[PDB]
RNA sequence: GAGCUAGCCCUGGCCAGGGUGAAGCUGGGGUGAGACCCAGUGGAGGCCCGAACCGGUGGGGGAUGCAAACCCCUCGGAUGA
RNA sequence: AAGUCUGGGCUAAGUGGUAAAGGAUGUGGCGCCGCGAAGACAGCCAGGAGGUGGCUUAGAAGCAGCCAUCCUUUAAAGAG
RNA sequence: GCAGUGAACAGGCUCUGGCGACUGUUUACCAAAAACACAGCUCUCUGCGAACUCGUAAGAGGAGGUAUAGGGAGCGACGCU
RNA sequence: CCUAAGGUAGCGAAAUUCCUUGUCGGGUAAGUUCCGACCUGCACGAAAAGCGUAACGACCGGAGCGCUGUCUCGGCGAGGG
RNA sequence: CGAUCAACGGAUAAAAGUUACCCCGGGGAUAACAGGCUGAUCUCCCCCGAGCGUCCACAGCGGCGGGGAGGUUUGGCACCUCGAUGUCGGCUCGUCGCAUCCUGGGGCUGAAGAAGGUCCCAAGGGUUGGGCUGUUCGCCCAUUAAAGCGGCACGCGAGCUG
RNA sequence: GCUAGUUGGUGGGGUAAUGGCCCACCAAGGCGACGACGGGUAGCCGGUCUGAGAGGAUGGCCGGCCACAGGGGCACUGAG
RNA sequence: AGCGCCGGCCAACUCCGUGCCAGCAGCCGCGGUAAUACGGAGGGCGCGAGCGUUACCCGGAUUCACUGGGCGUAAAGGGC
RNA sequence: CCGAGGGUAGGGCCCGUGACUGGGGCGAAGUCGUAACAAGGUAGCUGUACCGGAAGGUGCGGCUGGAU
RNA sequence: GUAAAAUGCUAAU
RNA sequence: GGCGCGUUAACAAAGCGGUUAUGUAGCGGAUUGCAAAUCCGUCUAGUCCGGUUCGACUCCGGAACGCGCCUCCA
């Protein structure tokens, strides 16, 4: 948690090119107030548009406190302004969206010997004499899920038994990795949403040098500051607004 | 004498009308059973919408047999049919009529309001 | 050595009984004429059922056999290659 | 077939007559310390306290985890 | 009369897959099948003393046939390919 | 990048699928088989044809009804031994 | 002088496969079954006590290591048997072992009761019927006091099945 | 496309009374694009609502008629 | 004495709040920092023990056209 | 005899539901291309046929609702 | 009759 | 497990005992209203460990991972 690493995964919302661009308006400015923060950054994933923006940049803030600051970023912030894409001097209002993950464990999977049952038995099919009188079958059974694992590949019951824990293993794997990844995918749901120009968290109106954060209600007018970097007051105000919250009973 | 694969007619109105006995109730490995035992059973046939259907394992408690029942004074009974009462597992029939006449060894075996229900005890 | 067996050649013989009912023909209808429709007649077919005859499906028997391939029940073909 | 032979000792497990780490007031024999009528060891009979806790902990306040383990009448009483 | 093809001879049925179109054929004596064959499709050879086959040859088959024919090969009713 | 060129239609856990009793659905009280789907087809695929197909089959699967000494579970009787 | 006659004491100048259509001569000199020896693998039991268990090593557990038992599995070896020791499963008929699934007797419990956990004694008896698959095994249905695990040539084909 | 009491006849049965209403038999007829048969829906009208009217919609109360009396069938009694 | 309404249709408007949010909506459409269209307020309009809404029928719909419509290119001449 | 109904067997119609599958309408942003509207950069449209990620392309015949 | 190198441009009166 | 092949930069992929591979991308410029296309330039390397050699991406041995083939008579 607050302590952790964080990813920031910064999508383009609504908006087409003017979206992407947006989106790397957002992600020059989490670059910079990092620096601002002693972080290190270090982008995983970068998808430029040929106008330069992103339709999709993900990348980490590496030190202490990291999701402990940039997870009050994780919404739909909307901008309003005359795109460099829009000819008839309109003011179009697009969203890009951010999504604010605490660094993960690449830990490592390995069997509990205890918890998994070995059957050995005759295997199927041909062998005369041979697969008459021979366990050369085995089927592993992961004895909490239930889920088994059978081979006769060989004739060996030990090479069987082995390929038998290897696939074993690697569908325990693929389960365990499929449950963290549907963890994730409600989450970054929860903070992202369809991206539409509502579930907006923050607006930036560039007529207006505006950026108004509609969770609290704070309104500033550096909106370049805002923009290259110096979103502390912002934090701050939504982090003191969240003690206020925690104001019980 | 019923025994597992033996079909019964229900002589209630659950909305059963064949049950398919799949174990008799009467002990760890009780071969038969006879006017008063309960079973376990598939409902094979069913008239639609009643209270339980094509599927359902159920309990039931036999009321009548083709084999006849011998009595402690030497005389005996027998019916054209193996009927039994669908019940739950407090022994209660989970109808509210009985078709039929019923074996009076229901009653001597707590099953009164079945006896009851029924509209002739022999 | 083809008196067993396989194929072919020549010349004879055999296939109870029952069932289905093609074409055609006749009549009627239909039309400009037709197609075609209907009924009757008709008797086609590696058509149907089933003996003989030719087989050998499943099971049982038999297993120093009645028999070095049989017996019983059952079963396939039976106008056709 | 030839000693119920002789002398000294050990074992009580039928060990002898089927095995290991390891465990044990089994038994016998050695040592080498130590404490003892400055009355020992065991039992019994008192005292065995206090400022009362010091960090963390609404009590853990002598008798959780942490911190070091000050001192009085004393014959001895650890903030255990 | 319990019972009338009163004895004997005389289909159990249905739903749904695979394979093979079908009737046929086969491992005499452990396999009858999804195997072989089959009409049908295609490729190819062959102008006639044909090609091809048997034979050292002569001579035969092909065929007393002639490319709508004869040999060889694969596929295997039919449908859509 | 490589190849002569990189499997089209149709079909697919299949007479083909190792993992496999794949997964989902159906049927069952309960279905490693069965049927219908799905498609990462270990290792279908177009005359060693591909995919279908009415009818046919002593072919090989799956299910139900009928009926039963197959069975629970055995009993008695007959005749040849 | 001409040899990767390199299978290097070099069969010809000149040589690949397949057989489940197979055959003969041999071998238990040598594999596959079963036995045997062994016991790495397998199964079971201990030692140590790091730590878990709010507290508390030891109710229940046991890091890193250590010592054994058994002779069900998978192997190693190739010792009787290749002038034959018929091999899975099922059926039938059992009998033995006990490391005990149940029932009987117990100690400890983080045992209120009830119900369990764990270990000890105990082999007298008992240990069901189904769906799937040839299956052994395993899963599932419905029950049960319980639905034990192993040996007997993975018991039993001059007993049956196939 | 529908039709086997189906459509007609004759003779009867039944009824207060006509009739295939029912029956035996004779004939092979009867209905249908002017919609038979089947399916859906609906008790019908006086009236009511609306509409410039024509139309449309509708049938609640009130009046008239029909139909039904838990779901069905049946006859007895009776002027009914 | 209350209820509906005051962008246009349609009779009745100004102020603050809001800032494509909250919301309005029968149709055309309102709301993205000077909203007669959202919310309130004041003011106004319409009805009145009612005022609005929802459902449904006729109307406006000569939009099934008999009264009372159409078919070259808008939907619409049958290939002959 | 007829007969309420019950039972047995086979049909018909309708409804709901079904693994999976077919396309369809919709969307203030996505990926691919650019078929049509200007000889829309190959006049277009057309019935049909074959083919291709996709719009489409091409063949045959028709139309002008085709350009200069 | 001949005559075109060349794709695209979201979304706010 | 046996046998064969491989590991190079952003990706795909080569040669080489001494030496900008290459294509595409990326990066600076041009062009364009802008993007693409196009034009001018430009660029990051050899899986680990140990040997041979003056010198190893290149050769030898091992490891690690990946690919391909085989594992039959019971
Ligand atoms: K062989
Ligand atoms: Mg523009
Ligand atoms: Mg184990
Ligand atoms: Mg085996
Ligand atoms: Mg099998
Ligand atoms: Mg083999
Ligand atoms: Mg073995
Ligand atoms: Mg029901
Ligand atoms: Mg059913
Ligand atoms: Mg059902
Ligand atoms: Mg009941
Ligand atoms: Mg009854
Ligand atoms: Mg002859
Ligand atoms: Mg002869
Ligand atoms: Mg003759
Ligand atoms: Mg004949
Ligand atoms: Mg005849
Ligand atoms: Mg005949
Ligand atoms: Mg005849
Ligand atoms: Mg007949
Ligand atoms: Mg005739
Ligand atoms: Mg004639
Ligand atoms: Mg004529
Ligand atoms: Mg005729
Ligand atoms: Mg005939
Ligand atoms: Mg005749
Ligand atoms: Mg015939
Ligand atoms: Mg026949
Ligand atoms: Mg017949
Ligand atoms: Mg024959
Ligand atoms: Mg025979
Ligand atoms: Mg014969
Ligand atoms: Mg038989
Ligand atoms: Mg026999
Ligand atoms: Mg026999
Ligand atoms: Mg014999
Ligand atoms: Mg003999
Ligand atoms: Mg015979
Ligand atoms: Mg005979
Ligand atoms: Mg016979
Ligand atoms: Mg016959
Ligand atoms: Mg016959
Ligand atoms: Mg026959
Ligand atoms: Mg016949
Ligand atoms: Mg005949
Ligand atoms: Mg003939
Ligand atoms: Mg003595
Ligand atoms: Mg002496
Ligand atoms: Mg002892
Ligand atoms: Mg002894
Ligand atoms: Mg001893
Ligand atoms: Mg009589
Ligand atoms: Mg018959
Ligand atoms: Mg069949
Ligand atoms: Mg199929
Ligand atoms: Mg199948
Ligand atoms: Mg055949
Ligand atoms: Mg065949
Ligand atoms: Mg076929
Ligand atoms: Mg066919
Ligand atoms: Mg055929
Ligand atoms: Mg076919
Ligand atoms: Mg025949
Ligand atoms: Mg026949
Ligand atoms: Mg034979
Ligand atoms: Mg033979
Ligand atoms: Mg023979
Ligand atoms: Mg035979
Ligand atoms: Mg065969
Ligand atoms: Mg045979
Ligand atoms: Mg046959
Ligand atoms: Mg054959
Ligand atoms: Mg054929
Ligand atoms: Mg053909
Ligand atoms: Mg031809
Ligand atoms: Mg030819
Ligand atoms: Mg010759
Ligand atoms: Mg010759
Ligand atoms: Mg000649
Ligand atoms: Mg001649
Ligand atoms: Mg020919
Ligand atoms: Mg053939
Ligand atoms: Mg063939
Ligand atoms: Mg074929
Ligand atoms: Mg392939
Ligand atoms: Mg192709
Ligand atoms: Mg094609
Ligand atoms: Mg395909
Ligand atoms: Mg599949
Ligand atoms: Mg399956
Ligand atoms: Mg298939
Ligand atoms: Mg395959
Ligand atoms: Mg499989
Ligand atoms: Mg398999
Ligand atoms: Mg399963
Ligand atoms: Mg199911
Ligand atoms: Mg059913
Ligand atoms: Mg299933
Ligand atoms: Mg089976
Ligand atoms: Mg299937
Ligand atoms: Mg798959
Ligand atoms: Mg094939
Ligand atoms: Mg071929
Ligand atoms: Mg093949
Ligand atoms: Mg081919
Ligand atoms: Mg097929
Ligand atoms: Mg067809
Ligand atoms: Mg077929
Ligand atoms: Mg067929
Ligand atoms: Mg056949
Ligand atoms: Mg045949
Ligand atoms: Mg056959
Ligand atoms: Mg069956
Ligand atoms: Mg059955
Ligand atoms: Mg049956
Ligand atoms: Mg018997
Ligand atoms: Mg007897
Ligand atoms: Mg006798
Ligand atoms: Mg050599
Ligand atoms: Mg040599
Ligand atoms: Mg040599
Ligand atoms: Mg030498
Ligand atoms: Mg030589
Ligand atoms: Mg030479
Ligand atoms: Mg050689
Ligand atoms: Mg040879
Ligand atoms: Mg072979
Ligand atoms: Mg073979
Ligand atoms: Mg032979
Ligand atoms: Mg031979
Ligand atoms: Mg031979
Ligand atoms: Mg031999
Ligand atoms: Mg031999
Ligand atoms: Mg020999
Ligand atoms: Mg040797
Ligand atoms: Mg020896
Ligand atoms: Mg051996
Ligand atoms: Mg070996
Ligand atoms: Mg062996
Ligand atoms: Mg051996
Ligand atoms: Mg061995
Ligand atoms: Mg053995
Ligand atoms: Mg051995
Ligand atoms: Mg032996
Ligand atoms: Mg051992
Ligand atoms: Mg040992
Ligand atoms: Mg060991
Ligand atoms: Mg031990
Ligand atoms: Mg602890
Ligand atoms: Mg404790
Ligand atoms: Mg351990
Ligand atoms: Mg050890
Ligand atoms: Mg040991
Ligand atoms: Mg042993
Ligand atoms: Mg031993
Ligand atoms: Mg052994
Ligand atoms: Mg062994
Ligand atoms: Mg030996
Ligand atoms: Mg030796
Ligand atoms: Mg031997
Ligand atoms: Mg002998
Ligand atoms: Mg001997
Ligand atoms: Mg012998
Ligand atoms: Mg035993
Ligand atoms: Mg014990
Ligand atoms: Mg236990
Ligand atoms: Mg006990
Ligand atoms: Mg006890
Ligand atoms: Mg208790
Ligand atoms: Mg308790
Ligand atoms: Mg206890
Ligand atoms: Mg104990
Ligand atoms: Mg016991
Ligand atoms: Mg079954
Ligand atoms: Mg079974
Ligand atoms: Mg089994
Ligand atoms: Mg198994
Ligand atoms: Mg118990
Ligand atoms: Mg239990
Ligand atoms: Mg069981
Ligand atoms: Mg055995
Ligand atoms: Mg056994
Ligand atoms: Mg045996
Ligand atoms: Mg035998
Ligand atoms: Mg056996
Ligand atoms: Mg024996
Ligand atoms: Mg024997
Ligand atoms: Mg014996
Ligand atoms: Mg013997
Ligand atoms: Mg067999
Ligand atoms: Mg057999
Ligand atoms: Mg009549
Ligand atoms: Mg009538
Ligand atoms: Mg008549
Ligand atoms: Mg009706
Ligand atoms: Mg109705
Ligand atoms: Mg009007
Ligand atoms: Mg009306
Ligand atoms: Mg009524
Ligand atoms: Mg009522
Ligand atoms: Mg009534
Ligand atoms: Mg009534
Ligand atoms: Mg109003
Ligand atoms: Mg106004
Ligand atoms: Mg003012
Ligand atoms: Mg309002
Ligand atoms: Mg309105
Ligand atoms: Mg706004
Ligand atoms: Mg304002
Ligand atoms: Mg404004
Ligand atoms: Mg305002
Ligand atoms: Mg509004
Ligand atoms: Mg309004
Ligand atoms: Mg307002
Ligand atoms: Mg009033
Ligand atoms: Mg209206
Ligand atoms: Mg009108
Ligand atoms: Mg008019
Ligand atoms: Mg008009
Ligand atoms: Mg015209
Ligand atoms: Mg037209
Ligand atoms: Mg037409
Ligand atoms: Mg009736
Ligand atoms: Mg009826
Ligand atoms: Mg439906
Ligand atoms: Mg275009
Ligand atoms: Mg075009
Ligand atoms: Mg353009
Ligand atoms: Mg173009
Ligand atoms: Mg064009
Ligand atoms: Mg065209
Ligand atoms: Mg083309
Ligand atoms: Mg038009
Ligand atoms: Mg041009
Ligand atoms: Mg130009
Ligand atoms: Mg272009
Ligand atoms: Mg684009
Ligand atoms: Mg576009
Ligand atoms: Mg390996
Ligand atoms: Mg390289
Ligand atoms: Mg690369
Ligand atoms: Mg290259
Ligand atoms: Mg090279
Ligand atoms: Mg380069
Ligand atoms: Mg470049
Ligand atoms: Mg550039
Ligand atoms: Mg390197
Ligand atoms: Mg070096
Ligand atoms: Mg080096
Ligand atoms: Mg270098
Ligand atoms: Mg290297
Ligand atoms: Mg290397
Ligand atoms: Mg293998
Ligand atoms: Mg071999």
């Amino acid at each position: 948690m607050d302590e952790r690493d964080a990813i920031v995964e910064i999508r383009a919302g609504t908006g087409g090119e003017e979206a992407a661009l947006f989106a790397r308006d957002l992600f020059n400015m989490y670059l910079r107030f990092a620096e601002e923060m002693g972080f290190e950054t270090e982008v995983l994933d970068s998808h430029p548009t040929d106008l330069g923006g992103f339709s999709k940049v993900v990348f980490e803030v590496r030190g202490p406190g990291a999701y402990g600051t940039f997870k009050y970023e994780s919404g739909v912030h909307r901008v309003q302004r005359v795109p460099v894409t829009e000819t008839q001097g309109r003011i179009h209002t697009s969203t890009a969206t951010v999504a604010v993950l605490p660094k993960a464990e690449e830990e490592d999977f390995a069997l509990n010997m205890d918890e998994i049952r070995i059957d050995v038995m005759r295997a199927s099919g041909p062998g005369g004499d041979g697969v008459n009188t021979t366990d050369s079958a085995v089927r592993v059974v992961h004895l909490p899920t239930g889920i088994m694992v059978t081979c006769q590949d060989s004739r060996s019951q030990i090479k069987n038994r082995e390929k038998a824990l290897m696939i074993l293993r690697s569908r325990l794997l693929e389960m365990k990795r499929a449950e963290e990844a549907e963890r994730l995918r409600k989450t970054r749901l929860a903070q992202i949403g369809t991206g539409e120009r509502s579930e907006k968290i923050r607006t930036y109106n560039f007529p207006q040098s505006r950026v108004t954060d509609h969770r609290i209600g704070f309104t500033t007018h550096d909106l370049e500051g805002v923009l290259s970097g110096h979103l502390t007051p912002i934090l701050e105000a939504l982090k003191r607004a969240d003690q206020e919250r925690q104001l019980a009973a | 004498m019923i025994q597992p694969q033996t079909y019964l007619e229900v002589a209630d109105n659950t909305g059963a009308r064949k049950i398919m006995c799949i174990r008799v109730l009467k002990g760890s490995n009780a071969k038969y059973a006879t006017v008063g035992d309960v079973i376990v059973a598939s409902v094979k046939e069913a008239i639609p919408r009643g209270a339980v259907k094509e599927g359902d394992v159920v309990k039931a408690v036999v009321v009548r047999t083709k084999k006849e029942i011998k009595r402690p004074d030497g005389s005996a009974i027998r019916f054209d049919d193996n009927a039994a009462v669908i019940i739950n597992n407090q022994l209660e029939p989970r109808g509210t009529r009985v078709f039929g006449p019923v074996a009076r060894e229901l009653r001597e075996k707590g099953f009164m309001k079945i006896v009851s229900l029924a509209p002739e005890v022999l």
